[PDB]
RNA sequence: UGAAAUACCACCCUGGCGCGGCUGGGGGCCUAACCCUCGGAUGGGGGGACAGCGCUUGGCGGGCAGUUUGACUGGGGCGGUCGCCUCCUAAAAGGUAACGGAGGCGCCCAAAGGUCCCCUCAGGCGGGACGGAAAUCCGCCGGAGAGCGCAAGGGUAGAAGGGGGCCUGACUGCGAGGCCUGCAAGCCGAGCAGGGGCGAAAGCCGGGCCUAGUGAACCGGUGGUCCCGUGUGGAAGGGCCAU
RNA sequence: ACCCGGUGAAAUUGAACUGGCCGUGAAGAUGCGGCCUACCCGUGGCAGGACGAAAAGACCCCGUGGAGCUUUACUGCAGCC
RNA sequence: GUGGAGCCUGGGAGUGAGGGCGCGAGCGAUAACGUCCGCGUCCGAGCGCGGGAACAACCGAGACCGCCAGCUAAGGCCCCC
RNA sequence: GCUGGGGCUAGGAGUGAAAAGCUAACCGAGCCCGGAGAUAGCUGGUUCUCCCCGAAAUGACUUUAGGGUCAGCCUCAGGCG
RNA sequence: GUAGGGAAACCGAGUCCGAACAGGGCGCAGCGGCCGCAAAGUCCGCGGCCGUGGACCCGAAACCGGGC
RNA sequence: UGGUUCGUGGAGCCAUGGGGGAAUCUGGGCGGACCACCGCCUAAGGCUAAGUACUCCGGGUGACCGAUAGCGCACCAGUAC
RNA sequence: GGGGGGAACCUGGGGAACUGAAACAUCUCAGUACCCAGAGGAGAGGAAAGAGAAAUCGACUCCCUGAGUAGCGGCGAGCGA
């Protein structure tokens, strides 16, 4: 990690909890993330956004 | 004078039934966001302290 | 007639004016609080609502107070060093010191991750416009000396290397059994369940060929949970999960 | 200072029946080995040795010991604004 | 393989300055009664005994007590002996 | 200038023609009593007898290094065998 | 002491994590002939060691209070 | 600011140095910020035995001392010095 | 009527430090030591503007217990209703 290397939240888009945390470089990666994820709250893949740690 | 409880113990560990002494893995206060979810889970675990390690803790806990 | 239309009475705005209340800031003056002073004192004179003094704000402050000012070390200081990785020393298991011999780390990658499919190197000789020792092309030889983000080592083409397609397993709940080990840590992990990815399938996938890329606890932040809530319902504040 | 009469201390002192050499030994031996030397006991003297005496090294280092002092060390207080 | 062997639970420690020697290395100078590791030993705690002139750790050997008995070990057998 | 008598100023205080001088024969902070049996991870000392066993001077970590905690190594009791 | 598990609400020979009837953590289960015997546990004594006290004894240099 | 277990904490309560500043039961304080509800209690005047502390003094009693002990003092001692 | 004395005890007004925290500042030691005032044979406190969950209790003081609980705490050492 770094300032340009930065730690982020994976939030679930469809009950908005953050499920995961990870890193991205934010010079070569600068969208938001949007990864599918199995959140446990909604027990099934999701679509989540990263959002700022 | 009566012996007192130390009270960082009290609130970090606990004796079981059997007298073995209890606490929570220790690493995952913070620095999380690179470990494994194997890691974090398994530090969400208690754990049973090394035997002459709670034989000494369990001497500050005169009374539970 | 425009959005709304005209005479006339209201309730309220834009901005401004003069009276007033109530006030904040400056300027002047006053005297009687307060201070000084005067043979004389229920008074005179001077300063004057300042100064002083109370409470409170922020500052300056070795004048003074309490202290702190690391360890290793062929004495100490000076210099150097302190954690982590790789090789050697290391006496063919493991481990093994010295201010012994050499180097690296404190990152990174949204692909440099998963899976399916395909492909194979360096180098040498020969041939080929610009074109060279080395750009790209053709032939032969060439088991790996190349590559593998970075140090070294181990590994490795029957791929871990190179290319493409689809993807997010860089899972959530766990976890048999072990490696290592004074502790605490560190490490590896089959399997089951949930919901997925790739594949016709067998199957693989809980990040990265591997070994560095890190930091216990305390205090606190943020998202979630809806567990506690000081007679009661809430609230304050906490716990718990995540960071 | 010395001798005789008078009075009469001190530090120090494990005990002592307390020689030299060459060696040896915790590395400088009266005390150990081998040799050499040496009858018993004093008095006046000399200071080489008894690592002589005195003083639990003052230098040096060590102790998460002290204290005086300094400052743009830290933190506070007086004082002043 | 029955040993002051081993394993398990518990109570009590002390130690956490080591040292010489042999062998294997590093450091040092193919120096040190040097230094730092490894395997082993001994002294430490066997300054108890024999040998090595004397001498913690070299050789011999693990001292329960007594004997004016015997055999040996290293080392010795000309005299000191 | 020296000096008698009578006075005043003191402990983070006095006093000082300045030496950290002097303040009742040791002043970089007087003496007495008290807190007080301060603290001392240091040095020293630690008292009858017999009997059995019998270490360590290492590893990890440590404002740690001549001190500790854990482990290793000793000992006792119980169990196992 | 007779119940534990859980941060807690709380449930209870279980309970906690969990969606889980999964897996796991931490837990739950005398001898002889109704008799006696032993025992959880607990009380008292004794001994070892530990904590708090000056805590095995002696020793600072210093610090602070009040006085002289 | 102090007191309380409460070290600023969600910090109430009791007390009060500063500023502001009421009401008389339809008044007021309290039940841990705050609000509601439900309760408790009546501030800003005073006194009040006993049960409690102590031991200069008197007495009783010791698995207390016995002249280096026991008080500093058995004695003409808080004396001599 | 006061004044001054009284060994401890008592209330009130002031109030340290060593030390502990294996350094140290908050914290601790401790509202202790000590100074001061005041009482008295005791002193203090005392008749709810209490407690705090019981639809309860019923001044104060003192002992046992509650309880090293609740809590407080560089959530350290410790402190402790
Ligand atoms: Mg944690
Ligand atoms: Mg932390
Ligand atoms: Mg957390
Ligand atoms: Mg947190
Ligand atoms: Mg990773
Ligand atoms: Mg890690
Ligand atoms: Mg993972
Ligand atoms: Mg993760
Ligand atoms: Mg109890
Ligand atoms: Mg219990
Ligand atoms: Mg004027
Ligand atoms: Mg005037
Ligand atoms: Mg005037
Ligand atoms: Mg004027
Ligand atoms: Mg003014
Ligand atoms: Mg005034
Ligand atoms: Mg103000
Ligand atoms: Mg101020
Ligand atoms: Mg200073
Ligand atoms: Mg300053
Ligand atoms: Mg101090
Ligand atoms: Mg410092
Ligand atoms: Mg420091
Ligand atoms: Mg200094
Ligand atoms: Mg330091
Ligand atoms: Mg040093
Ligand atoms: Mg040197
Ligand atoms: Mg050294
Ligand atoms: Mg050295
Ligand atoms: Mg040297
Ligand atoms: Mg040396
Ligand atoms: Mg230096
Ligand atoms: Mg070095
Ligand atoms: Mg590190
Ligand atoms: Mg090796
Ligand atoms: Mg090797
Ligand atoms: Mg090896
Ligand atoms: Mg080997
Ligand atoms: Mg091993
Ligand atoms: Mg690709
Ligand atoms: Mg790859
Ligand atoms: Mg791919
Ligand atoms: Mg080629
Ligand atoms: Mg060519
Ligand atoms: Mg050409
Ligand atoms: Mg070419
Ligand atoms: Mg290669
Ligand atoms: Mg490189
Ligand atoms: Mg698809
Ligand atoms: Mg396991
Ligand atoms: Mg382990
Ligand atoms: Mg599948
Ligand atoms: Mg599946
Ligand atoms: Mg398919
Ligand atoms: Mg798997
Ligand atoms: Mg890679
Ligand atoms: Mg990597
Ligand atoms: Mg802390
Ligand atoms: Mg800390
Ligand atoms: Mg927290
Ligand atoms: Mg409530
Ligand atoms: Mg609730
Ligand atoms: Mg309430
Ligand atoms: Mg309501
Ligand atoms: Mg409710
Ligand atoms: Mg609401
Ligand atoms: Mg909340
Ligand atoms: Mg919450
Ligand atoms: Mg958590
Ligand atoms: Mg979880
Ligand atoms: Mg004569
Ligand atoms: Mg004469
Ligand atoms: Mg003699
Ligand atoms: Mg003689
Ligand atoms: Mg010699
Ligand atoms: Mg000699
Ligand atoms: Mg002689
Ligand atoms: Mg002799
Ligand atoms: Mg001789
Ligand atoms: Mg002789
Ligand atoms: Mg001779
Ligand atoms: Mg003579
Ligand atoms: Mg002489
Ligand atoms: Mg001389
Ligand atoms: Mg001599
Ligand atoms: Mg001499
Ligand atoms: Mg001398
Ligand atoms: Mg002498
Ligand atoms: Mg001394
Ligand atoms: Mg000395
Ligand atoms: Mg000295
Ligand atoms: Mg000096
Ligand atoms: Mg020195
Ligand atoms: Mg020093
Ligand atoms: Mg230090
Ligand atoms: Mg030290
Ligand atoms: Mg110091
Ligand atoms: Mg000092
Ligand atoms: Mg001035
Ligand atoms: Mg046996
Ligand atoms: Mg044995
Ligand atoms: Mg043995
Ligand atoms: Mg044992
Ligand atoms: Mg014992
Ligand atoms: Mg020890
Ligand atoms: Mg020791
Ligand atoms: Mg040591
Ligand atoms: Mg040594
Ligand atoms: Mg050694
Ligand atoms: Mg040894
Ligand atoms: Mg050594
Ligand atoms: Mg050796
Ligand atoms: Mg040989
Ligand atoms: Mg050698
Ligand atoms: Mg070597
Ligand atoms: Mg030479
Ligand atoms: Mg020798
Ligand atoms: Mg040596
Ligand atoms: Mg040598
Ligand atoms: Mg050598
Ligand atoms: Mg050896
Ligand atoms: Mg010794
Ligand atoms: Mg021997
Ligand atoms: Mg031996
Ligand atoms: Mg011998
Ligand atoms: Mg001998
Ligand atoms: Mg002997
Ligand atoms: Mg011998
Ligand atoms: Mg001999
Ligand atoms: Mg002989
Ligand atoms: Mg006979
Ligand atoms: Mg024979
Ligand atoms: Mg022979
Ligand atoms: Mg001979
Ligand atoms: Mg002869
Ligand atoms: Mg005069
Ligand atoms: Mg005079
Ligand atoms: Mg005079
Ligand atoms: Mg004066
Ligand atoms: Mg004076
Ligand atoms: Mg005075
Ligand atoms: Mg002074
Ligand atoms: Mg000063
Ligand atoms: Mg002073
Ligand atoms: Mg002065
Ligand atoms: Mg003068
Ligand atoms: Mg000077
Ligand atoms: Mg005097
Ligand atoms: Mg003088
Ligand atoms: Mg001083
Ligand atoms: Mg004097
Ligand atoms: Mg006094
Ligand atoms: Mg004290
Ligand atoms: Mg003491
Ligand atoms: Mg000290
Ligand atoms: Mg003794
Ligand atoms: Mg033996
Ligand atoms: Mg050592
Ligand atoms: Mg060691
Ligand atoms: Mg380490
Ligand atoms: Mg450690
Ligand atoms: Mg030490
Ligand atoms: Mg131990
Ligand atoms: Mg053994
Ligand atoms: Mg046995
Ligand atoms: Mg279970
Ligand atoms: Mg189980
Ligand atoms: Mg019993
Ligand atoms: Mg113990
Ligand atoms: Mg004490
Ligand atoms: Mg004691
Ligand atoms: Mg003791
Ligand atoms: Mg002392
Ligand atoms: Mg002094
Ligand atoms: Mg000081
Ligand atoms: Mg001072
Ligand atoms: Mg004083
Ligand atoms: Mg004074
Ligand atoms: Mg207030
Ligand atoms: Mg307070
Ligand atoms: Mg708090
Ligand atoms: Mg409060
Ligand atoms: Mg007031
Ligand atoms: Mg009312
Ligand atoms: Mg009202
Ligand atoms: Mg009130
Ligand atoms: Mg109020
Ligand atoms: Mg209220
Ligand atoms: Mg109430
Ligand atoms: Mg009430
Ligand atoms: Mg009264
Ligand atoms: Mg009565
Ligand atoms: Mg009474
Ligand atoms: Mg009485
Ligand atoms: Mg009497
Ligand atoms: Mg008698
Ligand atoms: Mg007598
Ligand atoms: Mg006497
Ligand atoms: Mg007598
Ligand atoms: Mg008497
Ligand atoms: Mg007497
Ligand atoms: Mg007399
Ligand atoms: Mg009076
Ligand atoms: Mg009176
Ligand atoms: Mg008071
Ligand atoms: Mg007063
Ligand atoms: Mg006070
Ligand atoms: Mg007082
Ligand atoms: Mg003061
Ligand atoms: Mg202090
Ligand atoms: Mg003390
Ligand atoms: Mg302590
Ligand atoms: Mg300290
Ligand atoms: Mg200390
Ligand atoms: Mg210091
Ligand atoms: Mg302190
Ligand atoms: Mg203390
Ligand atoms: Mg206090
Ligand atoms: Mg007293
Ligand atoms: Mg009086
Ligand atoms: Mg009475
Ligand atoms: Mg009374
Ligand atoms: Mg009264
Ligand atoms: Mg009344
Ligand atoms: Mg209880
Ligand atoms: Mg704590
Ligand atoms: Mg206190
Ligand atoms: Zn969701």
């Amino acid at each position: 990690a770094s300032e340009v290397r930065i730690k982020l939240l994976l939030e679930c888009t469809e009950c908005k909890r953050r499920n995961y945390a990870t890193e991205k470089n934010k010079r070569n990666t600068p969208n938001k993330l949007e990864l599918r994820k199995y959140c446990p709250w909604c027990r099934k893949h999701t679509v989540h956004r990263e959002v700022k740690i | 004078p009566k012996m007192k409880t130390h009270k960082g113990a009290k609130k970090r560990v606990k004796i079981t039934a059997s007298g073995k002494v209890v606490a929570m893995k220790t690493g995952k206060r913070h620095l999380n966001w690179q470990k494994s979810g194997k890691e974090i889970r398994q530090k969400g675990r208690k754990f049973v302290l090394a035997k002459p390690e709670a034989e000494r803790i369990k001497l500050l806990l005169p009374y539970e």
